[PDB]
């Protein structure tokens, strides 16, 4: 498991890998996790299955009933704060719940992090899962926020790549969505062992 | 009910043509205990099925309450309609369920026959909700002891007669006398069929002791 | 895994089941469980297949150490003993579930073993964790003083329906019989479960795997 | 874990949080905000499990903004800490319990100004410093060595300046950066971010 | 399990069931529950198997090593001392119910009895085994003082009878022992 | 589980007139890898090795205790060993530790030293040995080999087909398996010559 | 004490094709070391487009299916039409979070066809996900039969070996030949096999018989 | 708890410890060492529990002297390897075990180079580069970012500044100086002691 | 303690040792453990006593305005079903060894048990108690099918003797109950 | 003995003029049941001194077996020279404590009589080693019931006769009849003087229960 984010100039990049194991055994090579919660929002899926896909599309069906009620579209942070006040009613009872929540806004950029401990906390960089120390390594090498955006394509592709390369519990295709002011555009789908004769030299 | 305090012990019961054998001894041990060593542990349903258990007693009365209040209040309805024992099968199957998973199971292991419009059956029921149905059931330690026999003679043929089954049940019951710690050499024999529903009598069992001659 | 054991009007008839199982998948169609201990005596195991192993050829080479130290053939008693005196020194650590048989001078002799050392001299024992099944077709059909033909189809009668009923065996039941002068040892006895015929051919092609580093070593 | 001092004045309240919002390997953000501009002349500050922390800042918050909003006036600060108490005393019994360790910093026009400070058992205390983590330990001592009840605000600057540097050399949290606030008679100002280079 | 010994005037009578069970499968359905040890000596057994069977084994040992020594018949309160010892030395990890019993030249029929603690005492009479609470029962209810051989073995037979019909563990069948100066009459019953 | 801590798996699978044995590369502790160069197949004289797997520690320790124990035999006898004697040699040092017991499951794969005679035999981490005809397979994953192996073995196989038959096996079971990866190593060995080879598998 | 879970096992295969949608599955239920029955179909027959198979532990399983075909009824009696597949994924996905904090433990896989008339399978897992996925074996011998599926259906590992389509009679060699294969290694797989067929013209059954232990 | 890390060349092997001897609280001691010269051209660096490393370096280091004592001459690095690999395998089953994690620094006349990497549970490694702790994790990423097997020990020393550098930026713990070697054709050669300044 | 209810002919006759101890400490030496509920009806209680002590008093309140809203004399198979209501519903918290005991006109002498599970069964003749085992060791043996009033007497007499000899619980002093349709007759025996 | 098999119960031993009188029961209790309700608990060591016992009666056989042994060995040294009682309270005492020092205590409660010298001896042992004296020892429950007993009448009397003594006693012990659950109605006294030990015979109690008349 290892998911980042991290926002800059022009929009949002997030990527994904699509590993899903279940303890020693790898239930499925193609689990898509980026949860595709509206035209302009992509949620994420952070330790656990059916807690991130419930969570998110209960929070999907709760935006859609406030931009059907106001005519005017919700923001990031409202969003977030929905998510976290829906999550801390059930704390203790056992819900692994790591996701992050990213979109464009009224004021423009919009990155939060919402934990099932409730962590909900903005920023610029972010990085989940089990081998998410790897992704901010590289990422904390590569990043900046005047970059190019074929450079963010390639920041993220490489984090993804030496992620899945040292962490046993991520593999599979390499998702990766770009968030714009109008809406979120998906760039590809690239497999590792492609990606490994391509960066291997 | 957590702890069992009062348990039967296994229950047999197979088709043959037209009809369902069950037998099931009368033995109320306690622990290691056998205090009440004349009880009966199969119910006379109306004029179809049959009904034999195994765990607790005292649940075994209960759904006996149960079982007797609903067939009374169909009986009292006039319309001609009965309860075909597949239709108590899956009540019984919801019941147990809805005890479990109240955290609050009835601790027992059911036997469900039946002969009705031609077709005999023989349902199970679990303490778990685990149901399902089979040419020949065994409860207990008589899924360990007593099944192969009738699963080598359903093999070798699969439809019987009466007399061929009740004489593999009596053997059945010979050999549970042998080796069963929690066993009685006292049992009954109920039978269903289109002729109605008959409860034999407290039978028991011609047993062998020659091989304790040999050192 | 089911044995038993069985007496005759002259000797024994010992079967076997040969599924050794680690845990819940079959590792094993053909597992030897009928052990050597003696040009008389046989033993089967059961439980623990390494701690059956280990002892069954210690105390085979302890009973040839001391037959060729006598000069005639052994007892089944002492093997009984010595197996006895060594389980019950381990106290039961070792799982070890035995059937002892042989027939000695006085005659067959049929020994189950548990394992602390609780010991019984039986006409006929089943063992292991199908043994329930087989203690069934003994107890429905047994008589004294069977023939040889008729103790052969009632073992194979018994592990059968052990195989019928679960954990068993895919294998051929493998039996043993012991007499007074001929010793016979039978592996492919009966082969009920005949494999089912491939229906394609799933054979792989000379380059479909990609090969990064290649070496070759001659030899003599 | 972490800290946030809470030195009083004559006439100030000099109250410092970090900006450190970790989780358990990995130092997520380094620019966190734990201050809590209650009213123009109350602060709050907060340090517990953190998915309580802004529940409760939620809470405390929203209900004094709404008393505000009520009677016409800005609460006294003793008020505002009794009734965070209550709400601690109540929330504790109960099925749903609170484990955060708070202080108050006001400012009263005639009491002057206020420091208070909660525990995770709902203690009031009427304090001249105080601190929570572990640079709490070590801090309180630095702080209580050097302490004068008629300090002016440049010398509890300085003061808070050679307390950080004494937390930078024998501490094994990071804390990079300190932000830093003041309360006076106007209100509350913000003091420049307060970092150091090490080595 | 269910162990009984009950002396008279000219020896003693010993009786047991045999049903060695474990849980609540029937391991065995006949037994050998009473061990010879020396030529007018048994010892009837109970608790847990393996245990009596090794300790038996070795006070035959030292009893048969210890009465060629002598070259005399022993005692029967000799092997119950060598019981008493090896109960007594690891009552930690044994569970035995052994009960000694035999004629003696010098005194008689005898009827010691040993349980699991490692005590020892002689008794007229001795229950022993986990079904044995009932016929201690009425033991004490039944029991005439100087019986004949008839008598105890009409009395053991009621008293076996009724702790293997109430009891789960104890059934079987019943096997006797009639020890006394001329010899030793052992018969299986039923009934 | 203490098998499950640092991975591994091991597949040997007999062919016609000569024997195949593979193992995987990666080397790490219970989610982070750390080398793919870890050897698990070591020679023990010629035409004959044996694979370890499971603990890395009990792996290095038992490989160089029958090196040694090895090499006294074939010292004090001018013979190569027969496949027999070496099981029964790792039974024994295996059973030496019984409530001791090391974390292994060695797998021994060779030929006969007068004929051309394959051999294959696997042990438990207590001594029990288990001779068969088909193929043997040890470490975490094994529900996965034996499903390929089952699926795919013929009896009378040219290496050729042997060794793209272990290699199919050896790479769908490993790209299923989490914890053991990171690449396959290949003896294939025969009478006449020692063959190895490594194949592209995946590095995720 | 109680327990409230036991492991009934079993084996459920699923091959999603282009116009068709193969489910099928063993009718041996056991419990530990017994067997009860060699009849239990594990395969449900939803609507004329839809086959369940259910496995895990075998009262939820009946409860489940009982509480769906509610649900179907339910739904066509409001809504004066059939449900598709994926709102029948939804649902159940729905029904196993619902009972979230004492879940099913069942594996589910849904066969069907879509609007489009062609094979889809939403795998499910026992807290409540789903995903379209080409196919999937979920219970016991679920490590027994990926990799050779993965061989098969996927082409992976492989080098210059092309894409064919999966024809049907194909992908019915297939599913004997796993069942047979995994039948050999497995304890908790025999004694029947219930193969159920989805085409354009209605739902298929077929009986192949196994090895008896 | 902290690394020291161990980048491999051609020619040469570069070994950084830090200079912490913290406990629990507080960080007692800022320039630790924890580099044991064993001989001319061999090092060896251990992180455990503290009381089992100067017990290590008592007997490796005393036990290697004495081998260059005895015959003539210094031991390989595969062969010391080895030996440590067989102390920790003979010192764990016992009734007290040894919890240390250690890496090898080697240098010969004929194999050149070499980098070793222990483990509590005594398993050798022939590695390129090591590592240990939760720095395993950020500093693994970043070198495997950014290696070539024919690097000059410049462009090294440069990646492990940049890397320290990224390590200074989220990490919890302090970590302010490290101080690094070198080992060449010639032998131990210090470089000069690594801390920044880091706001 | 060990508690016994026999019918004869006429009626039933109960019996009942005193001595509720706590532990190994006796708190009390003579008790009423057998407790009258109607006219006609006893019941005598076993296990913990305060929870048969309130279940008895809620069986009395619940019979005696059955039965008087009936204006007719109760049946003993209704209380019977009384105590195994209120005991099944409510297990779980309860440990109750009550046997109801007592004269019918329509059906004479019944005695009915209830034991700590909750089952409810009609006997000729029942024990109770923890020392009740050992005379149910041999009331299988003394039983006479068609005894006389002082032979239950005598019999019951033997019986809770023999149980109080033995066992360490029972013991105290004989209370005896003897119902029929002509009046009760209570009485106490000693020594 | 971690786990007692066989329990005794209480000792009562209190001193006189010139003398001291001990008295238990019978009876060989395991677990409730009464098994052994004819055995000794009291050894007369040679002529001065007097031993009796609670707790696992095994350990008192032992301890039997070995005091016998010494006192025997003394008595073949000839010198005409004895154990002092207080020497064997001593004695006792190390055996204790070095007994439960390697954790594996022996379960007993001994108390340790003797004339001597013109002068009384009262000892006590207990499992763990505490040892002192007394005009008046009670173990087990008899330190709870028969207790106040004795130290009431000491404290209004220090001295006793023989009779009142042993009337004392038979009244203590029918106090312990009467609400001791462990107890029997069969007990022995031991008595010593200067004239030598002397064992009496099973003697009974005389009980009274006409409060049960009353409701």
């Amino acid at each position: 498991t290892t998911t980042l984010a991290f926002k800059f100039r022009h929009g949002v990049i997030v990527a994904a890998d699509s590993r899903a194991t279940a303890g020693a055994y790898i239930a499925s090579q193609t689990v898509k996790k980026v949860i595709e919660i509206n035209p302009y929002l992509l949620g994420t899926m952070a330790g656990g299955a059916a807690d991130c896909s419930f969570w998110e599309r209960l929070l999907a069906r709760q935006c859609r009933i406030y931009e059907l009620r106001n005519k005017e579209r919700i923001s990031v942070a409202a969003a977030s704060k929905l998510l976290a006040n829906m999550v801390y009613q059930y704390k203790g009872m056992g819900l692994s719940m790591g996701t992050m929540i990213c979109g464009w806004d009224k004021r423009g950029p919009g990155l939060y992090y919402v934990d099932s401990e409730g962590n909900r906390i903005s920023g610029a960089t972010f990085s989940v899962g089990s081998g998410s120390v790897y992704a901010y390594g590289v990422m904390d090498r590569g990043y900046s926020y005047d970059l190019e955006v074929e450079q963010a394509y390639d920041l993220a592709r490489r984090a993804i790549y030496q992620a899945t390369y040292r962490d046993a519990y991520s593999g599979g295709a390499v998702n990766l969505y770009h968030v714009r002011e109008d809406g979120w555009i998906r760039v590809s789908s690239d497999n590792v062992a492609d990606l490994h004769e391509k960066y291997s030299g | 009910t957590q702890n069992p305090m009062v348990t039967g012990t296994s229950v047999l019961g197979v088709k043959f043509e037209g009809g369902v054998v069950i037998a099931a001894d009368m033995l109320g041990s306690y622990g290691s205990l056998a205090r009440f060593r004349n009880i009966s542990r199969i119910m006379r349903v109306n004029n179809s099925t049959m009904l034999g258990a195994s765990g607790d007693y005292a649940d075994f009365q209960y759904l006996k309450q149960v079982l007797g209040q609903m067939v009374i209040d169909e009986e009292l309805l006039g319309d001609g309609h009965s309860y075909s024992p597949r239709a108590i099968h899956s009540w019984l199957t919801r019941a147990m369920y809805s005890r479990r998973s109240k955290m609050n199971p009835l601790w027992n292991t059911m036997v469900i026959g039946g002969y009705a419009d031609g077709e005999s059956f023989l349902g199970y029921v679990d303490m778990l909700g685990v149901a399902y149905e089979a040419p020949s059931l065994a409860t207990g330690y008589g899924a360990y002891l007593a099944q192969p026999l009738l699963r080598e003679v359903l093999e070798k043929q699969p439809v019987l007669s009466q007399t061929e089954a009740r004489d593999l049940v009596e053997r059945c019951m010979r050999v549970l006398y042998y080796r069963d710690a929690r066993s009685y050499n006292r049992f009954q024999i109920a039978t269903v069929t289109e002729k109605g529903v008959e409860i034999e009598g407290p039978l028991s069992t011609e047993t062998n002791w020659d091989i304790a001659h040999m050192i | 895994t089911t044995i038993a054991g069985v007496v005759y009007k002259d000797g024994i008839v010992l079967g076997a089941d040969t599924r050794a199982t680690e845990g819940m998948v079959v590792a094993d169609k053909n597992c030897s469980k009928i052990h050597f201990i003696s040009p008389n005596i046989y033993c089967c195991g059961a439980g623990t297949a390494a701690d059956t192993d280990m002892t069954t050829q210690l105390i085979s080479s302890n009973l040839e150490l001391h037959s060729l130290s006598t000069g005639r053939l052994p007892r089944v008693v002492t093997a009984n003993r010595m197996l006895k005196q060594m389980l019950f020194r381990y106290q039961g650590y070792i799982g070890a579930a035995l059937v002892l048989g042989g027939v000695d001078v006085t005659g067959p002799h049929l020994y189950s073993i548990y394992p602390h050392g609780s010991t019984d001299k039986l006409p006929y024992v089943t063992m292991g964790s199908g043994s329930l099944a087989a203690m069934a077709v003994f107890e429905d059909k047994f008589r004294p003083d069977m023939e040889e033909e008729e103790a052969k189809n009632l073992v194979s009668e018994a592990i059968a329906a052990g195989i019928f009923n679960d954990l068993g065996s895919g294998s051929n039941i493998d039996l043993c019989v012991i007499s007074k002068n001929k010793l016979d040892f039978l592996r492919p006895y009966t082969v009920p479960n005949k494999k089912g015929t491939r229906l394609g051919r799933y054979r792989c092609e000379k380059g479909t795997t990609a090969v990064l580093t290649e070496k070759i070593t001659p030899l003599e | 874990m972490e800290y946030l001092i809470g030195i009083q004045g004559p006439d100030y309240v000099l109250v410092a949080s970090d900006r450190v919002a970790a989780s358990n390997i990995v130092q997520m953000k380094d620019d966190h905000d734990k201050m809590f501009k209650m009213s123009e002349k109350i602060l709050l500050l907060c340090v517990g499990e953190a998915g309580d922390t802004v529940q409760f800042a939620e809470y405390i918050q929203k209900n004094v903004q709404l008393y505000k909003m009520r009677n016409g006036y800005e609460l006294s600060p003793t008020a505002a800490a009794n009734f965070t108490r209550r709400n601690l005393a109540d929330c504790l019994r109960s099925r749903t319990p609170y484990h955060v360790n708070l202080l108050l910093a006001g400012y009263d026009e005639h009491e002057g100004p206020a420091l208070y400070y909660m525990d995770y058992l709902a203690a009031l205390a009427k304090a001249p410093f105080a601190a929570h983590g572990y640079g709490a330990f070590l801090t309180l001592s630095i702080l209580d060595r050097y302490y004068t009840p008629t300090i002016s605000r440049e010398r509890a600057v300085e003061l808070l300046r050679k307390c950080l540097e004494e937390l930078q050399k024998r501490f094994i949290l990071n804390l990079p950066t300190f932000s830093v606030r003041i309360i006076d008679k106007n209100g509350i100002h913000d003091l420049d971010n307060i970092s150091f280079p090490k080595q | 399990t269910t162990i009984m010994a009950v002396q008279f005037d000219g020896g003693v009578v010993l009786g047991a069931d045999s049903r060695t069970t474990t849980g609540s499968y029937i391991a065995n359905r006949v037994t050998d529950k009473l061990t010879p040890i020396h030529d007018r000596i048994f010892c009837c057994r109970s608790g847990s198997a393996a245990d009596t069977q090794a300790v038996a084994d070795a006070v035959t040992y030292q009893l048969g090593f210890h009465s060629i020594e002598l070259n005399e018949p022993p005692l029967v309160h000799t092997a119950a001392s060598l019981f008493k010892e090896m109960c007594y030395r690891y009552r930690e990890d044994l569970m035995a119910g052994i009960i000694i019993a035999g004629w003696d030249p010098q005194e008689g029929g005898q009827v010691y009895s040993v349980p699991m603690g490692g005590m020892m005492v002689r008794q007229s009479f001795a229950i022993g085994g986990s079904g044995s609470s009932y016929i201690y029962g009425y033991v004490d209810a039944t029991y005439r003082e100087g019986m004949t051989k008839e008598e105890c073995l009409q009395f053991t037979a009621n008293a076996l009878a009724l702790a293997m019909e109430r009891d789960g563990s104890s059934g079987g069948v019943i096997r006797l022992a009639a020890i006394a100066e001329s010899g030793v009459e052992r018969q299986v019953l039923l009934g | 589980s203490i098998m499950s801590y640092n991975g591994g798996a091991v597949m040997a699978m007999k062919g016609k007139n000569c024997v195949a044995i593979a193992a995987d590369r990666r080397f790490g502790i219970q989610a982070q890898m750390v080398t793919t160069d870890f050897q698990k197949i070591f020679p023990m004289g010629d035409r004959l090795y044996i694979g370890l797997a499971g603990l890395a520690t009990d792996v290095q320790t038992v490989a160089q205790r029958l090196k040694f124990r090895l090499n006294l035999y074939e010292l004090k006898e001018g013979r190569q060993i027969k496949p027999y004697t070496l099981m029964s040699m790792v039974a024994n040092l295996l059973y030496e530790k019984r409530f001791g017991p090391y974390y292994t499951e060695p797998v021994i794969a060779g030929l006969d030293p007068k004929t051309f005679k394959p051999f294959i035999c696997s042990l438990d981490l207590i001594g029990c040995p288990m001779v068969t005809d088909d193929f043997v397979v040890s470490g975490t994953c094994a529900e996965q080999m034996y499903g390929m192996c089952e699926s795919l073995w013929e009896p009378n196989m040219d290496p050729d087909h042997l060794f793209e038959t272990i290699s199919q096996a050896m790479l769908n079971a490993v790209d299923r398996d989490a914890v053991s990866g990171m690449g396959v190593i290949v003896h294939i060995i025969e009478k006449d010559k020692i063959t190895t080879r490594t194949l592209k598998a995946r590095m995720d | 004490r109680f327990s409230p879970y036991v492991f009934n096992g079993g084996t459920i295969l699923a091959i999603a094709g282009e116009d068709f949608a193969i489910v099928a599955s063993d009718t041996r239920l056991s419990e530990g070391f017994s067997i009860h029955t060699r009849d239990s179909p594990k395969c449900y027959k939803l609507t004329d487009k839809t086959v369940i198979g259910c496995s895990g532990f075998h009262g939820d399983c009946l409860t489940l299916t009982k509480i769906i075909e509610a649900r179907l009824k339910m739904y066509k009696h409001s809504n004066n039409k059939a449900m598709t597949t994926g709102a029948i994924a939804a649902m159940l996905s729905t029904i196993l979070y619902s009972r979230r904090f004492f879940p099913y433990y069942v594996y589910n896989i849904i066969g069907g066809l879509d609007e489009e008339g062609k094979g889809a399978v939403y795998s499910f897992d026992p807290v409540g996900s789903y995903q379209r996925d080409s196919f999937k074996a979920g219970g016991s011998a679920s490590a027994m039969l990926q990799p050779l599926l993965d061989n098969q259906v996927g082409f992976k590992n492989m080098q210059n070996v092309e894409h064919v389509p999966l024809s049907l009679d194909r992908a019915m060699r297939l599913v004997k030949d796993v069942f047979i294969s995994a039948a050999e290694r497995d304890v908790y797989t025999g004694d029947a096999l219930r193969i159920c067929i989805v085409t354009k013209e209605g739902i298929r059954e077929e009986t192949v018989s196994l090895r008896k232990d």
